[PDB]
Parts: structure tokens; sequence; C-alpha cells
């Protein structure tokens, strides 16, 4: 099945997906600014060793990155504290209006659920990040043609962990497409938390577009 | 400003 650019592919994907990790604090569960702030450094180290995307022009790379996030964090963050914990969560007493929560809890108990392989949630966040459909991208093809290679293997080693049920790939960019949707109401659970005088990193301020 | 994650991205 999987040959023979697609398996240096996936060797260098799963290379540079792995030489990024949480240390330490997946023990203490403020501090979910780290966490917050951990999961972008990594992203961003992630992304650009990504193949092609030194080519894309910038203002696409970060419209690319900018979009992706609230997803990868999702993703992040589910391939460790469903793994790591084999919810109890802060979230509440962070004083996010509880409109939001018990949605986007929902989300995060559904990817779980998928039981994704490190493969799959790797090279399924790779699509993620090189989605075309973002917005305010001018080159949709340039990125197109990035993600297709990725795609193409993704749903190979969807057959192979595991045939039994083949309805795994589809099911997998389902949920993903659900959770698009949850963006503009992520927007606005922040800028909920942003009222009561509570301020985010510079950084979380330029991923999340405050 | 996405001036941090310029840099973060164009760092070696
Ligand atoms: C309380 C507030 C804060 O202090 C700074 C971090 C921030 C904005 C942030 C930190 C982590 C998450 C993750 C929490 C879970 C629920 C695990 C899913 C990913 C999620 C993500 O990083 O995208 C979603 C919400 C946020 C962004 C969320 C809203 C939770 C509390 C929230």
């Amino acid at each position: 099945e999987l040959t023979p650019d697609q398996q240096t592919l996936l060797h260098f994907i799963m290379d540079s997906y792995n030489k990024q990790r949480m240390p330490q604090e997946i023990t203490n569960k403020l501090i979910l600014t780290e966490m917050a702030t951990n999961h972008v450094q990594v992203l961003v180290e992630f992304t650009k060793k990504l193949p092609g995307f030194q080519t894309l022009d910038h203002e696409d790379q970060i419209a690319l990155l900018k979009g992706s996030a609230v997803e990868a964090m999702f993703l992040r963050s589910a391939e460790i504290f469903n793994k790591k914990l084999p919810l109890e969560e802060r979230i509440r007493n962070s004083g996010i209006s509880d409109e939001y929560i018990t949605p986007m809890f929902s989300f995060y108990k559904s990817i779980g659920e998928l039981k994704m392989t490190q493969e799959e949630y790797a090279l399924l966040t790779a699509i993620v990040i090189l989605s075309p459909d973002r917005q305010y991208i001018k080159d949709r093809e340039a990125v197109e043609k990035l993600q297709e290679p990725l795609l193409d293997v993704l749903q190979k080693l969807c057959k192979i962990h595991q045939p039994e049920n083949p309805q795994h790939f589809a099911c997998l960019l389902g949920r993903l497409t659900e959770l698009r949707t949850f963006n503009h109401h992520h927007a606005e659970m922040l800028m909920s938390w942003r009222v009561n005088d509570h301020k985010f990193t510079p950084l979380l301020c330029e991923i999340w577009d405050v | 400003e996405n001036a941090l994650l310029r840099y973060l991205l164009d760092k070696d």
C-alpha cells in the first residue's frame, strides 16, 4: 500500500512531529497560559518544517498558521490529555461563559473517541495546517498542491489502522469540519474572557488575532 | 502584528 515516496514523507513528518513534545507540566494539569503558549511554540516549529512551507507566500504562511491554530490545539491537547490521564478542567473556574464550555468539550471528547494513532494525529494536523480553504489566502492552489500528498497518504493509513471500519478517514475529516464551524464562537469565547480585566501574552494575541 | 510569528518561522 504505502510506497515509496509515501514512506520517506510519513517518516519525515513523524520525525518533525515527534521532536516537539510537552514537557513536565502534563502533571499539574495561570498555568493555562503556559500550556497555550507551549501549544503555539510547538505548532509553528512543526508548521515551518512541513514540506514546501518555506516556498509559500509570507502572508499566506501567517494566515495558514492563525487559521490552523484552534484545531491544532484541540488535536494536540487530545493526543496528550487522553493518553496521559489514561477531565479534570480548570476552565469553568477560569471565568469562561458556560455557553461556550459545554459545546467545546463535546468536540474534545469526540476527537478522543476517534481513537487516532500518532501517525494519524501527525498527518491530520498537517492537513489542518495546510488547509487551502482558510481566510485571506491568495495562492489557494500552491497550498492545495502541498496538501494532496499528505491526504492521499493519510487515506491509506486509515485503511491500515484499521480496515474493519471503512468510514474512519471520512469520520476523521468530519469531526474537523464539525470543529471548523466552532471557530467564530471561539473568537467570542476568548473576547468574553478578555472583558473582565484578564490579558493574554503577546504571542497569544498574535495567534488568535486579538 | 504577527511579528513574533514571523520571527518564529524564519528563525534558524
Ligand atoms: C482561561 C483562559 C486563559 O487564561 C488563557 C488560555 C485560554 C484562552 C485557553 C487555553 C487552552 C485552551 C484549550 C482547552 C481544551 C478544552 C483542552 C481544548 C483546546 C483549547 C485550545 O488550546 O485551543 C481550547 C480552549 C483554550 C484555548 C482556552 C480557552 C482555555 C482557557 C483560556
